[PDB]
């Protein structure tokens, strides 16, 4: 009753704004009849369907 | 599929010039090289012209063929100069090898029809 205790919760929905790097998610478009482009999206991860 | 249509025959009066063609598609004409056949009644199969892929030379048995491409269109044109009366026959636009290898004598795959030119 009276007595409390604290305990620890982990995968918690909680967040906080922070600064990080992105990666890419570009169609794949079948992209073997393709020519190239300044955009290097052969480096660039499929995206999800 | 990777076929070959081709284009550009008729009848030539000896001693004049041709400009035969032929175009494939088939995700995959960046493995293969495009060459020629010369087909003929009563003889075998022999080779014209194969343009090499990976080398960009047009090697030809005879000086007179010479196979070409421009940029990044999928068109491939065989010129033919001077011609006498032996050149009576059926012209198939083929696929041989990544370095046109053992052309003027294999038979290939991946062939077309081959138009006829008397």
């Amino acid at each position: 009753a009276e007595n409390l205790w604290v305990t620890v919760y982990y995968g918690v929905p909680v967040w906080k704004d922070a600064e990080t790097t992105l990666f890419c998610a570009s169609d794949a478009k079948a992209y073997e009849t393709e020519k190239h482009n300044v955009w290097a999206t052969h480096a660039c991860v499929p995206t999800d369907p | 599929q990777v076929q070959l249509q081709e284009s550009g025959g008729g009848l030539v009066q000896p001693g004049g010039s041709l400009r035969l063609s032929c175009v494939a598609s088939g995700f995959d004409l960046e493995n293969y090289s495009i060459g020629w056949f010369r087909q003929a009644p009563g003889k075998a199969r022999e080779g014209v012209a194969c343009l090499s892929k990976n080398s960009g030379i047009g090697h030809s048995v005879k000086g007179r063929f010479t196979i070409s491409r421009d940029g990044d269109s999928n068109t491939w044109f065989l010129q033919m100069g001077a011609l006498e009366a032996e050149d009576t026959a059926v012209y198939t636009c083929a696929t041989y090898n990544r370095a046109c290898a053992n052309y003027v004598t294999i038979w290939p795959e991946f062939r077309g029809q081959g138009t006829q030119v008397t």
